């Protein structure tokens, strides 16, 4: 693909088990053994590997390979052999947890350290709008949000900063095998953090968004093909959908 | 060559805490992710562009991404002419797609070249090498194959002798100079580590990043409390310059021993005395941050480059008190300190 | 294990080193109360940025009265 | 889990081991002088219990208003100070607002108004702020009685609840009653009681309340010192047990990795 | 979808529950009990009537210990557990919950101690 | 040997008492004597890169602080305090710093002139 002009994608699930199927097979050829049996080119094992997943310029077809190395670790420690010699060939990451998956985040993304070399930073003209006061907001609430005791009262001081966040952690989940698109984010993103849900309960948000979602497909197809066509959302795009919202609002709970 | 001098940068804590030195050796130090390929692509912007001699790159087994935009970072700001013979750098690239044995010898095809115009032509150098742990992590790759018994850890038993033969043929000499600024992966974090714990002694200036500095936003990442050059001396930074920088990384060491007792005690059981330190220690510690101009696609601030003479001054007013009157969201990101009441105006205002 | 130089040791500020359940109720009880500062002080500088020029106020006219007597001087 | 990490929460709990052993000496001096404090202010509310048992005064059926005052600090790490106090005062107001009763708390200290502000938000006059970082006084309660008068809430019956200090471990939360009106201040008990007016027991009543706040606040402080000298042993007895298996499970850890470190060189050796 | 989407939330429902009793045993182990909040008191008494009301006597172990071996079905673990997660049974001791087949055992052994 | 026998022991109990120090007004009079007279101590030692000092220079330095002709100072003004009593001594003194250079041992008859020479600094110092 990516030599004659499309584009690809690869999942190694996972490498390590292309490291202990190196060491097995090199110890009987009665090669010598260095850390933890493994041989001396490990790093070279895999560093030959994940260099051909490159972004051809223009004038030989413009092609691109993405890979996604897949590494399971013992009991959630990072600085084992292997993910060490991996983590510094790849430009980002994305750390999942155990203690996100069981309190309720899922996907558990540890959206603090999943640090990524944002790629020329290609989001999307519109999702820069909303996900970058979204990425400001979150970063605001995990300084400040992790007491579970509390002594004093000051909801006019912090009380509203953290009331912004567990409608935007509520948001982040997810479901199973039924992926959303980019301009159906857009509106449900809009609505989080333009403060119109400061009101609900958030043992309500996961109820709330799958009516307001079919409302919009229903509705409104016309209005999210203009986020699609025209990358941005417009000033006259922000007028028409703060309505929705709120006519959605007035009659969701009756 | 016995003589020592002072180089200025423009970065608040590396002209600040651990100055440089016309002529000596630089590492850069820190984990996978602190901001190393950037802090040494600062400087090649800052002090490579308005220098009059010339500069080597040599790039031993990093990411071949990486090593294309440093050859097109470059053709736009002028330091590569490809029509003309007014270039001022040349580069060597053996990356990390490459067998064990050639990603052992790019770090001397660079100080080759780099020595050619230091003793041949009378001039004066300047050598950027990203990255250096490459070098005696690609000879331990081959060592049990040749016939030796492997050492500790997993290393070569020749660590210290395959090392020191190329880190003593960066010097400067009679005949000319070197500055030398090299990039040091430490891997996993673990400083005392065989591979990065002996080049502290091949090195004059050492800049440690950390991480648990970045994860607070600060950025440069640049550990205050880690960081050491030889000239921090009375006798040629002057006793201006020393009596500030050994103030500031005197208060904050007074900082962690007061950061156990808020895990305890809770922050408004403190004293008033030691209300004063916290405030001025983060006040401090947001003004050694600092917008760089390569930057300016990942956070979309603008750059600054303070000169020496106004570092001095705004850190030893926050000593005294004339800023205890701030909020501490002025002070994060801005230059000199006249831009950081230039701020707390703003935030007044739209209030 | 502690009286012996070989027996091992710890450091200052090492709390905040490990990463637990008390380096997060510290990081976060500090946001608490310096954010909250950060607008006692981000209101009144809407009074001594005034009276930094009341100040300066006060001088001029200080100036103007010495220019005065020196003006009645030469009359 | 590695010899990093084990490292590390070993390093964290021997700082916490310090820190906690510090602070009990320090809280061990602080109940030192407030138990010395106490006795002579304990012939002061001699006193005013004094006139009650001579004449029996009771609320007789019913009132329009009321009013309930508790006492705190505003420092955490006490253990069972705070909560012994609100948990009694919603106790009384579920069994009052059914007499008919206007209730109106009034809460001195900010741990007080902490716990109660979130279903108790609006019975509340005025707050206090800054009680017992300093040692207690009497002025201290000279504004406490005086700005419960700058309210206009005309109050006839109320009552005020303090921790009865008791010894170093046991304190006793008790309740105390506050006669207010001059109505139930007047009553069969006081027909023998000579030359004071209504406009003088108006003025005799009023200094009984400087007076009874000022009983409580030298009970509630010495028992949240001595409960944060038992309540620091019990944090510095508790990390003693944490490091001592923690120092085992360092030490196998350590004595483990020089055995797998030299086995990968035995092996290395003899593989050539 | 497949375990059906009622025992689904009862069993996602009470990890979130018991997640939130292992992350607070630094504090508990060294501060207190006595230095949380009122809602941090409320996963922590109703995660040890979790805990206890899921050991179970088995049918081969009457030979050790004497106890009846108890099968309790399906259907009545899920509305079992469901009177826990709401709040039903916040005023029964944590000693009730402990080594008893279905639910009305739980409360026929509150009964006992009185 | 005879004024440091003095100098280790209270730097020694310093040590002991070295956490009271963070957050302490409420202890004890002889607990706030240690906090006292070990940051005194504490002060002397201090010394410059490249300055090697004679012998019986510093059993001058050390003569003031541990026997009592510094705690009625502030702590940034004893490594001032040092500086001053050192050029002091050298110049208008230096028949006496030769007299413990050659003996050896402080007599008595020096035990008592030095005591007139430190209270008779310490008055014009501050200034
Ligand atoms: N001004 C800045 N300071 C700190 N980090 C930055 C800055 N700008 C970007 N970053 C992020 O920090 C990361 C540092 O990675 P980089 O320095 O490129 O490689 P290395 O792993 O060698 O440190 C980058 O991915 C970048 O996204
Ligand atoms: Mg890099």
């Amino acid at each position: 693909f990516r030599d004659n002009g499309k584009h690809a994608l690869i999942i190694y699930d996972d490498l390590s088990k292309q490291a202990v199927a190196y060491r097995q097979m090199s110890l009987l050829l009665r090669r010598p053994p260095g850390r933890e049996a493994y041989p001396g080119d490990v790093f070279y094992l895999h560093s030959r590997l994940l260099e051909r997943a490159a972004k051809m310029n223009d004038a030989f077809g413009g092609g691109s390979l993405t890979a996604l190395p897949v590494i399971e670790t013992q009991a959630g420690d990072v600085s084992a052999y292997i993910p060490t010699n991996v983590i510094s060939i790849t430009d980002g990451q994305i750390f999942l947890e155990t203690e996100l998956f069981y309190k309720g985040i899922r996907p558990a993304i540890n959206v603090g350290l999943s640090v990524s070399r944002v790629g020329s930073a290609a989001q999307t003209r519109a999702m820069k709008q909303v996900a970058g006061t979204m990425k400001l907001e979150l970063a605001q609430y995990r300084e400040v949000a992790a007491f579970a005791q509390f002594g004093s009262d000051l909801d006019a001081a912090t009380q509203q900063l953290l009331s912004r966040g567990v409608r935007l952690t509520e948001l982040l989940k997810q479901g199973q095998y039924a992926p959303m698109a980019i301009e159906e984010q857009v509106a449900v993103i809009y609505a989080g953090v333009r403060g119109y849900l400061d009101k609900l309960e958030p043992s309500k948000i996961t109820k709330f968004e799958n009516a307001f979602l079919s409302h919009v497909i229903s509705q409104h197809q016309a209005l999210l093909g203009k986020i699609r066509a025209d990358g941005k959302i417009s000033e006259e795009t922000d007028a028409k959908l703060k309505e929705i919202v709120t006519n959605f609002l007035a009659g969701f709970e009756a | 060559s016995v003589e020592q001098e002072i180089l200025v940068t423009g970065i608040k804590v590396v002209d600040l805490l651990a100055p440089y030195a016309k002529g000596g050796k630089i590492g850069l130090f820190g984990g996978a992710g602190v901001g190393k390929t950037v802090l040494i692509m600062e400087l090649i912007n800052n002090v490579a562009k308005a220098h009059g001699g010339y500069s080597v790159f040599a790039g031993v087994g990093e990411r071949t991404r990486e090593g294309n935009d440093l050859y097109h970072e470059m053709i736009e700001s002028g330091v590569i002419n490809l029509k003309d013979a007014t270039s001022k750098v040349a580069l060597v690239y053996g990356q990390m797609n490459e067998p064990p044995g050639a990603r052992a010898r790019v770090a001397l095809t660079g100080l080759t070249v780099a020595e050619y115009f230091r003793d041949q032509e009378g001039q004066d150098v300047l050598l950027f090498i990203d990255n250096i742990f490459r070098f005696t992590q690609a000879g331990s790759e081959v060592s049990a194959l040749l016939g030796r018994i492997p050492s500790a850890v997993g290393y070569q038993p020749t660590l210290a002798t395959d090392m020191g033969t190329m880190q003593e043929r960066i010097t400067t000499t009679k005949k000319g100079s070197i500055t030398s600024v090299q990039a040091i992966y430490v891997p996993a974090d673990d400083l005392t580590d065989p591979a990065p714990a002996t080049t502290f002694a091949h090195l004059d200036a050492t800049t440690v990043l950390s991480r648990a500095i970045a994860e607070l936003g600060i950025y440069p990442a640049v550990d205050p409390l880690d960081s050491t050059s030889r000239i921090m001396d009375p006798n040629i930074v002057g006793s201006e310059h020393y009596d500030v920088a050994r103030g500031v990384q005197k208060i904050l060491q007074d900082y962690k021993s007061l950061q156990d007792i808020i895990a305890i005690l809770g922050m408004d059981e403190l004293s008033e005395e030691d209300k004063l330190t916290v405030s001025r220690a983060r006040k401090i510690q947001r003004f050694l941050s600092q917008p760089f101009q390569v930057a300016e696609v990942f956070t979309g601030h603008l750059g600054k480059l303070v000169p020496l003479k106004e570092t001095i001054k705004g850190f030893q007013q926050i000593l005294a008190g004339e800023y205890d009157h701030l909020p501490e969201q002025a002070f994060y990101m801005v230059g000199p300190i006249e831009e950081a009441v230039a701020k707390a105006d703003k935030l007044a205002e739209e209030h | 294990s502690s009286d012996t130089p070989e027996g091992v040791r710890s450091g200052a500020g090492a709390v905040r080193d490990a990463g637990g359940a008390f380096g997060k109720k510290e990081q976060a009880d500090e946001e608490r109360y310096f954010r909250a500062r950060a607008r006692e002080q981000l209101a009144a500088l809407k009074k001594h940025h005034e009276n930094e020029i009341s100040h300066h106020v006060k001088e001029i006219e200080r100036l103007q009265k010495e220019i005065e007597r020196h003006k009645q001087s030469i009359k | 889990a590695t010899l990093k990490d084990i490292t590390r929460r070993l390093k964290s709990i021997k700082n916490i081991q310090k820190i906690t052993k510090s602070m009990k000496m320090v809280a061990a001096a602080k109940y030192a002088r407030a138990e010395r404090d106490l006795k002579p202010a304990r012939v002061y509310g001699i006193g005013s219990l004094a006139l009650y048992e001579k004449a029996d005064i009771k609320v007789p059926e019913d009132k329009k208003k009321h009013l309930i005052i508790g006492v705190s600090s505003d420092r955490g790490l006490c253990g069972a100070i705070h909560s012994s106090v609100a948990k009694q005062i919603k106790s009384e107001v579920a069994n009052l607002t059914a007499a008919g009763k206007e209730v109106k708390i009034v809460g001195v200290g900010d741990k007080i108004r902490g716990i109660l502000h979130r279903t108790h938000s609006d019975q509340f006059l005025v707050t206090f702020k800054e009680v017992g970082r300093k040692p207690p006084t009497f002025g201290d309660a000279s504004v406490i009685a005086l700005e419960l008068l700058n309210s206009g809430y005309e109050f006839d019956e109320g009552s005020i609840i303090f921790n009865r200090f008791r010894s170093v471990i046991s304190y006793k939360t008790e309740e105390k009653p506050i006669f207010s009106l001059d109505t139930v201040a007047s009553a069969e008990s006081m027909s023998i009681y000579d030359d004071i007016d209504a406009d003088v027991l108006r003025n005799y009543q009023e200094y009984s309340l400087a007076n009874i706040i000022y009983y409580s606040l030298k009970e509630s402080t010495t028992s949240e010192q001595s409960a944060r000298m038992t309540a620091m042993d019990n944090a510095s007895k508790n990390a003693s047990e944490m490091i001592d298996k923690l120092t085992l499970t360092f030490n196998r850890t350590r004595q483990a990795v020089i055995t797998k470190e030299l086995i990968e060189i035995i092996s290395g050796a003899a593989a050539l």
